[PDB]
RNA sequence: AGGCGGCCGCCCCCUCGCCCGUCACGCACCGCACGUUCGUGGGGAACCUGGCGCUAAACCAUUCGUAGACGACCUGCUUC
RNA sequence: AAAUGGAUGGCGCUGGAGCGUCGGGCCCAUACCCGGCCGUCGCCGGCCUACGCCGCGACGAGUAGGAGGGCCGCUGCGGUGAGCCUUGAAGCCUAGGGCGCGGGCCCGGGUGGAGCCGCCGCAGGUGCAGAUCUUGGUGGUAGUAGCAAAUAUUCAAACG
């Protein structure tokens, strides 16, 4: 009770769920937000890590 | 043609907090909102209708899934037109919310 | 001996039984429910591939410790192991129901398993050597084996 | 998702993402929806689609799908993304996604030089492994009964 | 068999209240408009409870335990779960035959809308006593749908004034028509019995 | 419609239950014959409700209809002919009723003997060829 | 979270598609309940029927290793 | 101002569903009243098993404890039932029919293969949930832990 020495907790909790993907091509979670002045474009891609 | 029977809806039984009385129910009956208002329909009879799968019947010409529950109105319960009723055999439970009618039987006018 | 489930007609069946035989009765329970309700070619295909482990038997009871495989998805299951003796038993029994359905002279082609049935039988006991110099019996579980079979039409 | 319009031909990488088994598969998926692409009483149920689409939706996002015969893996099947187009009004976005069916897009033509841009993956894989090479925890010392 | 209530103006815990005791009984009630229900109280004291309210949460597991909805309609409908017996296998059937809708549904566009007089604003709030918007409230709170449903308000608001000028004109046709004459021979006997 | 015995009225037995014994549904070393249960914090003796109801001298039948079949007579136990012979005065409140020990052989002659006397059995029909 | 709503031109019939009035029968089942309904309700098994069409996909066995304790996961397997 | 996240019971509640003063209705306990039924007690009544029969009225909770009744039950003994049974007794099972408030019982159905019970008296090693009870058997745990100290086997053939 009071550890007496104070740490910086390990790890993050954020990314607690940690589990094998459902899918292995990664998915995009959110692109960006549109304007209407900007000319038509693309906003992604696919690779492959060489 | 036409409905001859008032509509109304099991409400639960008399009751305590803790403890029922199964040999009484309880009856809101639509269009009565009133200690006033409910003193017309005492006296007048209540029939429960269901189905099952087996094949009986009264003189209603020929045999039918419906059975038939009956009893008739004791007397006003509250002052929210509510309304006591004991029938021949107690309720299944299984009827909160569902349709009981409201003849016009023992008409007294 | 009598027979549970008295089948419909004797004339159609013809039948089988086996008495103290070293299996295990798990193993043989989650084996005849594979077998069971089966027709009798598609089953004696069935243990032999069984022994070759080319497809599988469900566990569903007994279901206690049992690893994964791959093969178990064709029973809706996802449970499965590979008993060899327990299959080798029962294609015994298979034979000997085929051998009586020869001797009473049928239609060799559409039988089906019609019943089948497991239950226990009394147990021999050996012994083995825990510490403190202690004793604990160990214990077999044979089983008794039937089955009744029927013509399709 | 308002509806979902493919192309007018569609190739066999595709296919091979659509289905499981190609050795064991018929090839038939996408032949009666090409057909409706090819005949005249296909198309007005087909223009009626985009007519709808330019006045409703919000979000245009574009189907597309990588070249694995130009690559050296053994996969073979090409893998599919959606793409949202940022630009303008929904019905530019739309004329330039249907002139632009069936078409190259090279990286070119979307990223540029100096541009940052993030990237978005699945990492290594290392299996199912303890505490201390999971969470980057202390170990304990050598003197512990049942375990480091 | 459908009460299809309106919410501008209703209160939450009295709303709450004649919804759970009618949906015990059978009529089956759609709460539409959830968005605009108004709480009483001044609405600083209202995301302060309802903040606190988020801080109550399990330590151990966070997804087994207190599940905050943040949708306003998704509020209602845990403000009507407090107050069915819903641990009962009755009030879980009450609960599937209560809907409730934050914006507006299709169906419900088209059929019309009661109002209850006891839970209404007017009626219960000495008018210098302060209130709350339940939709301010959930757009301050993880709600993150009010510029859509604000816009497909302002579109279904356009409609229904372009239906009301259609009903309008009839009704000012059939005046004209009852302007016109000859409906008399019934109408002596219609006033005398109540027109 | 065999002999419809003197007026038997309509019978109340204010429980039909055979009360159980507490804690005889969770065990099979507890078979269902019911005995005061006399512990020192037994919820039964305590009579809490939503407990089981003990047997007590309320429950009684009446006096009027104690031991009354549905049929309307009362049961006697009979071996042969004479215990069969000592009911030649008051059939009509008072049925016979065969022992089990008794045989076939001589257990059509007490049915038709009885059948003479018209006195009513209420297993006249079973164990025959 | 849309399948109901409406318009027009044609099609075989109704000019009682509603009120007031004349006229006579229809089961009048002889005092009695479970009657009228949205129902040509909802779901499943099959049986004869005319018309319009369709001729698959998983999982295993195998192979891979970007993935694996086992499962699960990524993949290959056209006679060029 | 206190350590897990939480308690006017909760939801909530503001022309009240808060506070104080009150009214009129309304809800209900085994309390009260009325009526039925059982038993105890008392007061009797009849020259109808007089140890039975009715009648009247007041009352009924309960551990330690004490009496009374039991046509409750187990086993045996004298008496009795012109008792019962190889045309099927004892025992056992029974989604069968009933009785008693119960202790328990009676019959039906099926197994079963040679003895069994009612009543009046009599005599007991006489009624089970427990005692870390005794003996015998079987479960869950479970086809799991576990078949790992001392390096190590492989191919072909034979008998089967
Ligand atoms: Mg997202
Ligand atoms: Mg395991
Ligand atoms: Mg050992
Ligand atoms: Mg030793
Ligand atoms: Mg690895
Ligand atoms: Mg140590
Ligand atoms: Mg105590
Ligand atoms: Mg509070
Ligand atoms: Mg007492
Ligand atoms: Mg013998
Ligand atoms: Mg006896
Ligand atoms: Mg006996
Ligand atoms: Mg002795
Ligand atoms: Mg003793
Ligand atoms: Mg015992
Ligand atoms: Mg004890
Ligand atoms: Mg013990
Ligand atoms: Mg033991
Ligand atoms: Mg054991
Ligand atoms: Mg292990
Ligand atoms: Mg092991
Ligand atoms: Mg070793
Ligand atoms: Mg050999």
């Amino acid at each position: 009770s009071h550890r007496k020495f104070s740490a910086p907790r390990h790890g993050s909790l954020g990314f607690l769920p940690r589990k094998r993907s459902s899918r292995h091509r990664g998915k995009v979670k959110s692109f960006p937000k549109d304007d209407p002045s900007k000319p038509v474009h693309l906003t992604a891609f696919l690779g492959y890590k060489a | 043609s036409g409905r001859l029977w008032s509509k109304a809806i099991f409400a639960g039984y008399k009751r305590g907090l803790r403890n029922q009385r199964e040999h009484t129910a309880l009856l809101k009956i639509e269009g009565v909102y009133a200690r006033d208002e409910t003193e017309f329909y005492l006296g007048k009879r209540c029939a429960y209708v269901y189905k099952a799968k087996n094949n009986t019947v009264t003189p209603g010409g020929k045999p039918n899934k419906t059975r038939v529950i009956w009893g008739k109105v004791t007397r006003a319960h509250g002052n929210s037109g509510m309304v006591r009723a004991k029938f021949r055999s107690n309720l299944p439970a299984k009827a909160i919310g569902h349709r009981i009618r409201v003849m016009l039987y023992p008409s007294r006018i | 001996v009598r027979y549970s489930l008295d089948p419909e007609n004797p004339t159609k069946s013809c039948k089988s039984r086996g008495s103290n035989l070293r299996v295990h009765f798990k193993n043989t329970r989650e084996t005849a429910q594979a077998i069971k309700g089966m027709h009798i070619r598609k089953a004696t295909k069935y243990l032999k591939d069984v022994t070759l482990q080319k497809q599988c038997v469900p566990f569903r009871r007994y279901n206690g410790g049992v690893g994964r495989c791959a093969q178990a998805k064709q029973w809706g299951w996802t449970q499965g192991r590979w008993p060899k003796k327990s299959a080798e038993f029962l294609l015994h029994m298979l034979k000997n129901a085929e051998s009586n359905a020869e001797l009473k002279g049928l239609d060799v082609d559409s039988l089906v398993i019609e019943h089948i049935q497991v239950n226990k039988a009394p147990k021999m006991r050996r012994r083995t050597y825990r510490a403190h110099g202690r004793i604990n019996p160990y214990m077999s579980s044979p089983c008794h084996i039937e089955m009744i079979l029927t013509e399709k039409e | 998702t308002f509806k979902t319009v493919f192309a007018e031909h569609i190739s066999d990488e595709c296919k091979r993402r659509f289905y499981k088994n190609w050795h064991k598969s018929k090839k038939k998926a996408f032949t009666k929806y090409c057909k409706k692409w090819q005949d005249e009483d296909g198309k007005k149920q087909l223009e009626k689609d985009f007519s709808s689409m330019k006045k409703y939706c919000q979000v245009i996002r574009v189907i597309a799908h990588t070249q694995m015969r130009l690559l050296p893996l053994r996969q073979k099947k090409a893998h599919l993304m959606e793409i949202q187009v940022n630009g303008g009004t929904v019905a530019e976005k739309l004329d330039w996604a249907r002139e632009r069916l069936e078409q190259q897009v090279p990286v070119n033509q979307v990223f540029g030089q100096d541009e940052m841009i993030d990237v978005i993956g699945v990492t290594k894989g290392k299996g199912y492994k303890g505490v201390t090479s999971r969470w980057h925890t202390k170990k304990l010392p050598r003197k512990t009964h049942r375990g480091l | 068999q459908v009460l299809v209530l309106d919410g501008r103006g209703h209160l939450l815990g009295r709303l709450a209240a004649i919804v759970a005791k009618q949906v015990l009984l059978g009529r089956k009630v759609v709460v539409v408009r959830c968005e605009g229900i108004n709480i009483s109280g001044n609405f600083y004291r209202n995301k302060l409870k309802y903040l606190a309210f988020l801080r109550k949460r399990m330590n151990t597991n966070p997804s087994r335990g207190p599940y905050h909805f943040r949708a306003p309609s998704r509020i209602f409908w845990r403000t009507v779960r407090g107050m069915l017996p819903h641990k009962t296998k009755r009030g879980q059937a009450a609960l599937d035959r209560l809907k409730v809708f934050d914006g507006i549904p299709p169906p419900y566009d088209k059929k019309k809308r009661m109002v209850v007089p006891a839970a209404l604003k007017v009626v219960r709030l000495k008018p210098t006593r302060k209130f709350a918007y339940l939709g301010r409230l959930a757009h301050e709170v993880g709600w993150k749908y009010q510029a859509v449903t604000a816009t497909l308000e302002e579109k279904r608001k356009e409609k229904a004034k372009i239906h009301y000028r259609k009903k309008k004109q009839l009704m000012r046709l059939r005046k004209q028509a009852e302007k016109n004459v000859e409906k008399k021979i019934d109408k002596y006997t219609e006033v005398l019995k109540t027109h | 419609a065999a002999l419809r015995p003197l007026v038997k009225p309509k019978i109340v037995k204010k429980r039909t239950k055979k009360f159980i014994r507490h804690q005889s549904d969770r065990y099979v070393k507890i078979k269902r014959n019911w005995r005061k249960p006399r512990g020192i914090d037994n919820r039964v003796r305590r009579r809490f409700k939503g407990q089981i109801l003990m047997p007590n001298i309320g429950y009684g039948s009446n006096k009027k209809t104690k031991h009354m079949l549905p049929s309307g007579f009362r049961k006697f136990l009979v071996h042969n002919v004479k215990e069969l012979e000592v009911l030649l005065m008051c059939n009509k409140s008072y049925c016979a009723e065969i022992a089990h020990n008794v045989s076939s052989k001589n257990r059509k002659a007490i049915v038709e003997r009885a059948a003479q006397l018209a006195i009513r059995v209420t297993n006249p029909n079973a164990r025959l060829r």
